[PDB]
């Protein structure tokens, strides 16, 4: 009744069993990979069965949400209320570090659309609007090949996988705005409006895209669905600890030996994972400065604390960092951390929509004062001010991008304070 | 026939056309189950 | 948009003539009572002052707001036309 | 310039002639068919993308044309044009160079990618080459930070670039030859240099986890 | 009935379901600070100035668009609500150009009076600012877009009320600008109304511009005659002559909007 052997998960347990597209990445080899088999029957068996399978599995918001799959699927099962319920799968993946999903749409796009049809039965809906990013035009065509055969055999559309249920999904391209990855900025892009994040209520279960109920789930939720429903939610939940269980794609990346996309088991000590994933941090963990296993909207953790932490959603936030999409970015001693957040805050400045004020001029302010940090035109008090400023932009924003702006820089203030202290002290010291 | 670990089966990542998405979409228009009527032609209508 | 001024009744009068000064051009007036904006908590107290020193007076009703039925979920809809094109 | 206001340019103003091709006319009919009736304004995003790809950059006369055929107010489709990143409001070169210099990709020494490309072209980041081929603008990642440094060229992005490799592929593009996009190594997408931790054993077949009437 | 009792900051009052928090606050008399919300206009929830902390919650609730629940204590004067108020208020005011003596909104500016009550007493900004190109539309309304706080009230009062597509929000982030992109001249019959809805001097009246200021004017109310409607209006005599016309609120005849030919 225990799984102390956290780690060492093989390809047969990875949800995207062909995440590198080595053998017939399309659905033609996927029906030989397990999915599309016995799929309409579990679909027709029960909408609450579908959420039961995802609840027994227990995937929680691996696309930076921390929300259990069972919870968001269960809020949906309300009977058809005339307005046409849909699904929407966030495939923007524009966060710096989020690239594991970009690989699987090129390699496992079948489970993307198969997860929609089985997941879509859970609310009794009729169609869906997968939002693959504009830079992912190659991904979009790969979905299109996957969806055409699904339409042709009835797997998607009317008679879903041969069950008589009418459920489809239209693949539409993006325009490379990272904000459109927000669960609320996603709505406007689908219905043809500037991607300015909306507010809740109305919730996805209530008015959403086109003013009707529609799930806005990540790549994983549909992608895992064929694997954690037919093969078994208990099979996935067998790996991993309580709540945070199973395996997720790890985006070991950054200045590391072998930056790869590995779907190793989750809820594992982070130490030996990225020590074995990319053959270890390039130059070693000793030469390493700070790995960020959550990605952009996640606090950087200093090298010493990276040596002693588990990467699950619980344990990482115990270390005050986020895990989000498991975008494991590595950055070592040679590069200066203030320069790291320099490019990070610059990305946030170019992705804010300016809808809500605290993010609009706020993310502008972080870049400006941090720009002084990099050269060193500040004072130790100004470090406190930017932390105080980061407190003000925390929470007060419409969406979590402003909150997502705080987490990386806020972690710096608590963790790499002396590194910032020497950064702006040197500028004035040798200026005189 | 069997699984091979040293091929880029997704050569589409390297070869495509200028219009890829929509010529496949006009093919998608074949099934494209009819969408529910909203009554009005648009919010202004 | 502030509202913390429409809460009191006031005693104000009729405006007499305002002839420009032969010099630089100040608005010379001979209406001593014109600059007599008083304050009143309620109209009943307002008329009480008016009748106590009997003065030719008229009434006016307190401008009362109406109920703004606001629903942010309405701003997005499927068969309802209150959908907003830009926030 | 990043000036989001129309300064009534002599050529790219309403006087510009725009015509959807009859092939594109039925193609955009398919775009409209994708979205439900009563909300057909949803096509302001892809039809504008068609209007761009049809005429290289996206002309303003297209922005006026797309307004009426999609029965939307002009200001609305202007908003889509002015926000959604690339959406070139001004004329763009043949190869829309999008240098990914964001933090994970910058940490992998994409800086040398930016400056060497900017230097070998001579032109600064921004304006296009005199032969209207390459126009380089620093942008954030296309979605491949798992991969080594990355640059989006024209409509295609190259991965696993090297401070030496990135020049070679694009001077080939300058000379007309078109190298294939993707990682510029044995890496198909991002496989580890040491080995293949993922997809080493054959994938599972059918018939797994049969829960009674599964 | 279905009326729901809510213990706003103590005192408990019933209210119809679906009613947002502001209507509950003003039901008592709590004038909650707001910029992007006007009574007869769609909700934006953008300024984040009406952020007030609700009891038993780890996050500050956006009172603008949020409906009220079965029993809630609106922490009006709590430190968390005031901290949220202070953070966003200096945020709007940060990039605001230093032209209060120049801008006509002086003395009738929400951004001014709100900072007096709900505001700091100093600054913490050390960097530069952002200046916006002044969009030129109309010989009747003046636009100083550097002063705009992007509350988008103009665009909503345009598309919903005037029913005409005139203004946009071109740009993105700090560089997103309210305007027409391509140059135009917004021309509605009620075009002279966005001047009053504008919380700042971003949009002002050209003829009245640089002519008179609040404390000089002695407002006198009357009705419009240019139309058979008879719109209630406010006259702005300063020293023996009329400066500007304000649309007195009465609902039935004209609400608080008057057409150009009357103002
Ligand atoms: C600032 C921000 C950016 C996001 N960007 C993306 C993105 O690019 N792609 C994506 O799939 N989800 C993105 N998300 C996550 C979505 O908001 C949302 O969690 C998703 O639709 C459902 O995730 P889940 O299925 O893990 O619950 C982002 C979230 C935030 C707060
Ligand atoms: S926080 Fe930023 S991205 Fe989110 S709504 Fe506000 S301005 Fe837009
Ligand atoms: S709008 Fe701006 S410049 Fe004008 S009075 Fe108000 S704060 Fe001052
Ligand atoms: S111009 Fe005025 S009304 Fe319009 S968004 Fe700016 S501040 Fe608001
Ligand atoms: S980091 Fe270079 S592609 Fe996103
Ligand atoms: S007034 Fe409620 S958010 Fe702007
Ligand atoms: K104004």
């Amino acid at each position: 009744p225990k799984k102390t052997s956290f780690g060492s998960l093989k390809d047969e347990d990875r949800i995207f069993t062909n995440l590198y597209g080595r053998h017939d990445w399309r659905l033609k080899g996927a029906q030989s990979r397990g999915d599309w088999y016995k799929t309409k029957e579990i679909l027709l068996k029960g909408p609450d069965w579908i959420l039961g399978e995802v609840k027994t599995s227990g995937l929680r918001g691996r696309g930076g949400a921390g929300f259990p799959t069972g919870l968001k699927w269960s809020f949906m099962n309300k009977p058809s209320d005339g307005r046409p319920k849909y699904l929407v799968v966030n495939a923007d993946e524009g966060e710096p570090g989020t690239c594991k999903d970009r690989e699987i749409i090129r390699h496992d796009p079948h489970k993307l659309v198969e997860g929609c049809l089985v997941g879509g039965r859970a609310m009794g809906a009729r169609a869906a609007y997968i939002y693959i990013r504009g830079e992912f035009y190659n991904e979009a065509s790969n979905l299109q090949v996957a969806i055409r055969e699904a339409y042709e055999a009835g797997l998607i559309g009317k008679n879903a996988c041969g069950s008589g249920y009418d459920f489809d999904v239209f693949v539409v391209r993006g325009a490379g705005a990272y904000i459109c990855g927000e669960e609320t900025a996603l709505i406007e892009s689908i219905e043809g409006k500037q991607g300015k994040p909306r507010l809740k209520p109305p919730f996805p279960a209530d008015v959403g895209v086109f003013g009707c109920p529609t799930t806005v789930a990540n790549v994983e939720t549909v992608a895992v669905s064929p694997t954690i429903c037919r093969r078994g939610g208990a099979w996935f939940a067998s790996f991993g600890r309580e709540r945070n269980s199973g395996t997720k794609l790890f985006n070991i990346s950054g200045h590391v030996n072998h930056p790869c996309t590995v779907e190793e088991e989750m809820s594992v000590p982070l130490k030996e994972l990225i020590e074995k994933h990319a053959g270890g941090v390039i130059g070693g963990w000793d030469n390493l400065l700070a790995v960020i296993p959550g990605g952009s909207s996640t606090p950087l953790i200093p090298k010493s604390v990276c040596e002693t932490v588990l990467m699950d959603f619980d344990a990482l936030v115990q270390a005050q960092t986020g895990l989000g999409t498991a975008a494991v970015i590595v950055m070592d001693r040679s590069t200066d951390i203030v320069k790291a957040i320099a490019r990070l805050i610059e990305f946030y400045k170019h992705e804010s929509c300016g809808q809500c004020t605290p993010c609009r001029e706020g993310v502008d302010w972080m870049n400006k004062v941090m720009a002084r940090f990099v050269k060193g035109d500040a004072r130790p008090a100004e470090i406190d001010s930017l932390w105080e400023i980061s407190k003000q932009i925390e929470g007060h924003t419409i969406c979590a991008l402003g909150d997502g702006a705080a987490w990386p820089v806020q972690g710096l203030i608590r963790h790499f304070r002396p590194e910032l202290e020497e950064r702006m002290q040197q500028f004035a010291l040798q200026h005189q | 026939e069997p699984f091979d670990n040293s091929t880029y089966r997704n050569l589409q990542h390297h070869e495509y056309s200028t219009y890829t998405f929509l010529d496949l979409n006009v093919e998608l228009s074949k099934f494209r189950m009819p969408q529910p009527s909203s009554g009005r032609q648009s919010p202004r209508h | 948009s502030g509202v913390n001024n429409t809460k009191k009744w006031k005693m104000e009068f009729d405006t007499r003539e305002r002839w420009e000064n032969p010099l630089m051009g100040w608005s010379s007036t001979a209406d001593p009572l014109s600059n007599l904006v008083l304050t009143f908590s309620t109209k009943e107290d307002a008329v009480a002052f008016a009748e106590k020193n009997g003065w030719s007076f008229d009434v006016e009703e307190r401008k009362v707001p109406k109920p703004k039925s606001k629903s942010y979920g309405a701003n997005f809809s499927w068969n309802k036309r209150t959908r907003v094109s830009t926030k | 310039g990043a000036l989001f206001v129309h300064r009534d340019t002599p050529e790219n103003n309403p006087d510009t002639p725009f015509d959807f091709t009859p092939e594109n006319y039925k193609r955009i009919e398919a775009i409209v068919k994708n979205y439900p009736e009563g909300h057909k304004a949803a096509a302001v995003l892809p039809v504008l993308d068609l209007a761009q790809r049809q005429n290289g950059w996206l002309p303003i006369s297209a922005m006026n044309k797309v307004a009426e055929i999609l029965q939307v107010p002009p200001m609305r489709v202007y908003e889509v044009a002015t926000f959604y990143t690339m959406y070139n409001r001004k004329p763009v070169g043949k190869y829309h160079i999008q240098v990914c210099t964001t933090t994970p990709c910058m940490l992998r020494n994409s800086d040398s990618i930016l400056e060497a490309i900017q230097k070998k072209l001579g032109i600064k980041v921004g304006e296009t080459t005199p032969d209207k081929l390459f126009t380089l603008i620093e942008v954030e990642c296309l979605g491949a930070c798992v991969n080594a440094p990355m640059v989006q060229i024209n409509d295609n992005y190259y991965e696993d670039l090297t401070p030496k490799d990135i020049e070679e592929i694009i001077d080939e593009l300058k000379a007309g030859k078109i190298p294939k996009p993707g990682p510029r190594s044995g890496r198909f997408s991002c496989e580890p240099a040491g080995g293949l931790t993922s997809l080493t054993e054959p994938p599972k077949g059918p018939g797994f986890g049969v829960q009674a009437g599964l | 009935s279905n009326l729901i009792e809510v213990f706003v900051d103590g005192q408990s009052v019933m209210v119809e379901p679906g009613t947002t928090v502001l209507q509950a606050c003003e039901k008592v008399g709590m004038q909650i600070p707001r910029f992007c919300y006007h009574e007869r206009l769609s909700v934006a929830g953008n300024c984040r100035m009406c952020l007030v902390e609700i009891e038993k919650a780890p996050k500050v609730v956006a009172a603008c668009a949020m409906p009220v629940m079965k029993g809630w204590n609106i922490l009006t004067n709590s430190e968390k609500s005031k901290k949220a108020r202070e953070g966003v208020m200096e945020f709007l005011l940060a990039n605001h150009p230093l032209d209060c003596p120049i801008c006509d909104q002086g003395g009738e500016c929400d951004l001014q009076d709100q900072s007096m009550m709900f505001g700091s007493d100093r600054s913490r900004f050390l960097e530069g600012k952002r200046a916006v190109e002044d969009k030129n539309i109309g010989p009747l309304v003046k636009t100083i877009m550097t002063r705009c706080i992007q509350c988008t009230r103009c665009i909503r009062f345009a598309s919903e009320i005037a029913g005409v597509d005139d203004l946009g929000t071109t740009g993105r982030g700090n560089d997103m600008q309210v305007g027409t992109y391509i140059e135009k001249m917004f021309m509605s019959e009620l075009s002279g109304n966005i001047i009053d809805i504008c919380p700042v001097g971003a949009l002002t009246s050209k003829p009245y511009a640089f002519t008179a200021r609040p404390w000089e004017t002695r407002k006198t109310e009357s009705i419009d005659v240019m139309d058979a409607v008879g719109s209630n209006i406010v006259v702005s005599t300063r020293t023996g002559e009329v400066m500007r016309i304000l649309p007195r609120m009465h609902e039935d005849i004209n609400e608080e909007w008057i057409s150009d030919k009357t103002r």
